[PDB]
RNA sequence: CAUCACCUCUAGCAUCACCAGUAUUAGAGGCACCGCCUGCUGGCUCCACGAGGGUUCAGCUGUCUCUUACUUUUAACCAGUG
RNA sequence: CUGCGUCAGAUUAAAACACUGAACUGACAAUUAACAGCCCAAUAUCUACAAUCAACCAACAAGUCAUUAUUACCCUCACUGUCA
RNA sequence: CUAAGAACAGCUAAAAGAGCACACCCGUCUAUGUAGCAAAAUAGUGGGAAGAUUUAUAGGUAGAGGCGACAAACCUACCGAGC
RNA sequence: GCUAAACCUAGCCCCAAACCCACUCCACCUUACUACCAGACAACCUUAGCCAAACCAUUUACCCAAAUAAAGUAUAGGCGAUAG
């Protein structure tokens, strides 16, 4: 008589099935001896809330804008805008070479980064 | 079945150890001894059956003090707790055993017989012939096997050529070498078997069921059938 | 409705896209093949015709082999293609008596081997069709290499050929390093058996091997496109000053 | 002796190594690289693993003679 | 943030920071009689309280 | 080895197709077990002294049980291979020059 | 049916049941305590006990001679559902 | 698992009724942790003496509750259950 | 059957598979009911009710079988062999 | 004249042809759809029977890779049923 077909949440089940499962949120802390949660702040996200004080922008724009055509970016356009202007100046002066690749911004490794791109270890 | 023995325990102790029944259930889960089942609750206390144990820093003969005689549910005769040297052990206790008094274990095979005192263990290559002896083991280094039960007592019939004939409580003769290390005298509970159960329930709290309700005519001889031989199937059965 | 290919078909229809067309050819002609495994279990007529006592007629003869069941203990010694027979037997040998299930098994032995090749002894199980296999092979070396895999029937047999080849053609003087004398001359006796290191790497590998091996060698991390833009950036720009 | 817990309890022994180990110069295909289990191929040694940070919930303390107030002399306390 | 994987934190491990988020928070009115200071939100399931 | 028959004749497939077996193909009888035919003797050329041969290099015959167990392991003969033959052939050679 | 009690049969031993036991034990069975009698296994007696099966004193009463009165439900009629 | 709380409904069968009709439909609202659940660093080493007012006494069916040594460790109250 | 729990007033008695007698468990007799409130119930009268008791929770034994104080009982409201 | 009665599509069937699908984020082998800790558990083994033989007990057709033909022939078979 039971109901194979609905959602099985934690409000289903005795008191050892109702408080093991949850809704979804991270955990953010461990439990001790005796029952006791420890929290911890690292565990905890922080928000990072810029100063909107004299910001120009809204969340709606005028009509009265021109109808500009979408140009999604791609690795080619953004190796051309920032990597290439640096290579161009140094390919005419002469001194280019394999080995300084790391100084034009190129990371031979993601390892010893805060933030590393693969896998990444940032939220949104 | 998910089936796990209660003898985990690698390390020994006096403390009693819960156990778990089987009622009469294997590892598979169904039944493999019938009329198990039930019972009051009880707790294992392991007992050392090698009496010649030395410690780890000791060697050679060694004594140990009876501290208290109790009862043991697992078995029927009684244990006793003694303590030698820096450790305490549960042993079978013998038909004349108290607390305070002192026993000897020795390995120790003399030229002539010693004095054989009731619970000492000395090896069957030192005890005089007739002596009462129990707990007895198959070889050295084996552990007593026989002649655990209340009351039994084992017969040293003769001693030849380091080996000795040990009559057991059914009346059966065994060869083991002389240097088994038995228990002088009976064991303890001599009037074990001269309990009265009283009623049905008092069998259903030593954890035995009630037998089954099927009549078999099967038997010993009655279920076993022999066959006729061709000459003797005329005589089998003649009409009166 | 209906398949565009017959089922049967579909085994040797996978080796034709993904990981398995990648394989080396010669490997994939191992698989292929359905080369008739050598007569243990039943006698061979030994011609292609008979003449049918009743009609004395010559009649045309086929030897059908009897299937062989081999236990998964069978790939970790060698058995000589010998195998569990599971088949069905009449009481008293009699048509009329009724029909009874029967199973031969194999007499096995763990006996202990040498070869001269890795230099090394191994306890395995083998059955008596086996020691007298390498009697007339006149060395385990060469009973592993002569004998083919549809013969030795066993995935320890072909791993022993393949670290007998592999040793045969790295010509790896792992083998006796204080005789450089005495491993010349192990290897100028196995010298018929020569394969080369690219293709006796594959011998003996199952299909599920052979996969994992080719993924193996596919696995690389993803260049960067900084890499490869900058190739291009670079090759460009010389290009470039060529023109002015 | 009667030793003191049955066999059933104890850990069980490992199963055996895969025969392609003791071939010497083959190096044996396992499935080390897939990260997962299966039946198909050989089982893969993995070298002892070290965590390679002090984690007080699951910190293991070192061998009892490793320990440096350890003495011979045993102290009844 | 939601429906999106937290980097595991260990002893000594760097401060989550969140930049982004997807919480959408929306004041609703109560629907019994509430103290002055008690306010009310409906907020994600993935929300907690901290 | 068991070598075995079938009772029923499995009728003729072809050139290059299989035959076609049923239930009653599955009954088999029994021809011969190769464990009970008499046994053969293994032919060897021995490297070392023997109680039964003292002279290396000299072709000798014993029982299966024999020259697997103790004269191969140990090596005190080789296999009567026909290169090793040859071999053995120019050693007695050079001892008679 | 089971049941204490009795009796028969089987088993000389350990690392998953029996059993972390060892013939004063365990298992497979018969019978149904005890007491008396008997053979070398069989028959009576008897304490309590029984929603067992019969019998009986006294009382009790509509069980009956011989039924009757009243109350309630049902009933029949009106309305709804059916 | 929202299944007689509020509001509205061309509403209108819960075994009768029903306008506020309502144990029907739609919308809205709600049950707030202190209770309960979710526990515990490692390695060794410890744990013979019931319970029953536990004191008498009397048992058997023999029982339902204990650590220390050293090493590591001083961050803090999250999550889920709560209606009829 | 296993694990770890719970329940049993009052009275007579005694350290009782004791007696009376609630809760509780069972279902002796009679009547009602028989498409019923109920694919086994109701009312009264009864047996047990400190024990071989009753009972909640989780686990085990699965059909050539399990389990059974043998009734050929029970194994999800047709078990001489489940669906 | 009530209850009703009428309707033509939705789609489907059989062929031909051609070898098909499965990464948007998050969760999913633990009590699936559950962010986050020492495992070592690992796969492979003849089908049987109903039914036919007027019972049944040997036996009894089941695509194995080219339509046709050889040919229901040679053979097999309680030399029966039937198989081939
Ligand atoms: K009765
Ligand atoms: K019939
Ligand atoms: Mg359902
Ligand atoms: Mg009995
Ligand atoms: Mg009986
Ligand atoms: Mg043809
Ligand atoms: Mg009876
Ligand atoms: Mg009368
Ligand atoms: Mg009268
Ligand atoms: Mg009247
Ligand atoms: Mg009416
Ligand atoms: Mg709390
Ligand atoms: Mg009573
Ligand atoms: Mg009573
Ligand atoms: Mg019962
Ligand atoms: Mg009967
Ligand atoms: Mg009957
Ligand atoms: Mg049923
Ligand atoms: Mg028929
Ligand atoms: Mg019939």
């Amino acid at each position: 008589g039971a109901d194979r077909m609905s959602k099985w949440t934690s409000k289903r089940g005795p008191r050892s099935f109702r408080g093991r499962k949850g809704r979804g949120a991270k955990g953010i802390g461990f439990l001790t001896s005796g029952w006791r949660f420890v929290q911890i702040k690292e565990m905890v996200p922080e928000f990072v809330v810029p100063d909107l004080t004299g910001f120009k922008l809204k969340p709606y724009v005028s009509y009265l804008a021109p109808e500009s055509e979408e140009t999604p970016l791609t690795a080619a356009q953004l190796f051309s805008e920032a990597v290439a202007p640096a290579i161009e100046k140094d390919f005419k002066d002469g001194t280019f070479d394999p080995d300084n690749l790391e100084k034009y911004g190129f990371e031979p490794t993601q390892e010893g980064k805060l933030f590393q791109l693969y896998p990444r270890n940032f939220l949104r | 079945a998910n089936f796990v023995s209660w003898k985990s325990r690698t390390k020994y102790t006096i403390t009693p150890v819960k156990m778990r029944k089987s009622g009469g259930r294997d590892h598979t889960g169904r039944i493999r001894v019938h009329g198990i089942g039930g019972g009051h609750k009880q707790r294992y206390r392991m007992i050392d059956f090698l009496r010649f144990r030395p410690e780890e820093t000791k060697s050679g003969p060694f004594e140990e003090k009876v501290i208290q005689v109790r009862y043991d549910p697992c078995r029927s005769a009684d244990i006793a707790l003694v303590a030698g040297g820096s450790r305490k052990r549960w042993i079978i206790a013998t038909e004349n055993m108290q607390a305070g008094d002192t026993i000897l274990n020795s390995n120790h095979i003399g030229r002539m017989a010693v004095a054989a005192r009731e619970g000492d263990a000395h090896p069957l290559g030192a005890l005089p012939v007739g002596t009462l002896i129990n707990n007895v083991e198959s070889e050295p280094g084996r552990g007593a096997q026989y002649i655990r039960a209340a009351g039994t007592c084992g017969v040293l019939l003769r001693k030849v050529n380091g080996t000795a004939i040990i009559q057991l409580p059914s009346k059966r003769q065994m060869q083991v070498l002389e240097t088994c290390v038995a228990t002088v005298g009976r064991v303890s509970n001599v009037d074990h078997n001269k309990r009265v159960i009283g009623k049905a329930g008092r069998n259903r709290w030593l954890g035995k069921r009630p037998n089954s309700g099927r009549w078999h005519r099967k038997g010993g001889w009655a279920g076993r059938k022999i066959r006729p031989l061709p000459p003797m199937k005329s005589y089998v059965k003649l009409p009166s | 409705p209906l398949h565009k290919y017959p089922v049967w078909l579909w085994k040797r229809l996978q080796l034709r896209e993904g990981i398995c067309s990648r394989l080396p050819g010669h490997y994939l002609r191992s698989l292929e093949e359905e080369r008739t495994p050598t007569p243990v279990h039943y006698r061979p007529h030994g011609a292609k015709f008979k003449i049918n006592p009743k009609n004395g007629q010559r009649e045309r003869v086929e030897d059908v082999p009897i299937p062989i069941y081999f236990p998964p203990e069978s790939q970790r010694g060698l058995w000589g293609g010998e195998g569990w027979i599971l088949g069905q037997i009449y009481a008293n040998n009699d048509k009329l008596s009724k029909r009874l299930k029967k199973v031969w098994k194999p007499q096995l032995f763990e006996r202990e081997f040498y070869s001269e090749i890795l230099d090394k002894k191994f306890t395995v199980t083998v059955t008596m069709r086996t020691l007298d296999l390498i009697d007339e092979a006149y060395g385990l070396d060469f009973y592993i290499l002569k004998t083919p895999k549809e013969d030795l029937c066993s995935k320890f047999g072909m791993d022993l050929k393949r670290g007998m080849l592999l040793r045969l053609a790295r010509q790896d003087p792992q083998l006796h390093p204080e005789d450089p004398e005495r491993r010349a001359a192990i290897y100028d006796k196995y010298k018929e058996f020569a394969i080369p290191e690219e293709e006796a790497e594959w011998v003996g590998l199952t299909l599920e091997e052979a996969i994992e091996k080719q993924r193996l060698l596919e696995e690389k991390d993803p260049v960067p496109l900084f890499k490869i833009y900058v190739a291009e950036l670079i090759q460009q720009l010389q290009q470039q000053a060529l023109s002015e | 002796a009667y030793e003191w817990g049955v066999r059933s309890t104890r850990k069980s022994e490992p199963p055996p190594l895969d025969r392609v180990y003791e071939i010497p110069g083959l190096e044996p295909i396992t499935f080390a690289g897939k990260m997962h289990f299966v039946p198909w191929l050989a089982r893969p040694i993995f070298p002892p693993w070290d965590r390679g940070y002090k984690d007080p919930r699951f910190y293991r303390s070192p061998p009892l003679h490793e320990h440096p107030l350890y003495k011979d002399q045993a102290c009844y306390i | 943030a939601r429906n999106v994987v937290y980097p595991l934190y260990r002893l000594g491990g760097p401060q989550l920071r969140v930049f982004r988020t997807n919480f959408f928070i929306q004041l609703v009115r109560p629907g019994v009689a509430q103290p002055e200071d008690t306010v009310q939100f409906r907020i994600p399931m993935e929300m907690t309280r901290v | 080895t068991v070598i075995v028959e079938r009772w029923w004749k499995v009728p003729l497939a072809g050139e290059g197709r299989k035959p076609r077996l049923h239930r009653r193909h599955r009954v088999y009888k029994l021809v011969e077990d190769t464990k009970h035919r008499p046994k053969e003797n293994l032919e060897l050329i021995l490297t070392q002294s023997v109680e039964n041969v003292g002279v290396r290099g000299d072709l000798v015959s014993v029982k299966k049980s024999l020259g697997r167990n103790r004269l191969l392991p140990q090596g005190l003969a080789v296999y009567a291979s026909p290169e090793n033959k040859k071999l053995f052939e120019e050693e007695k050679l050079l001892r008679q020059e």
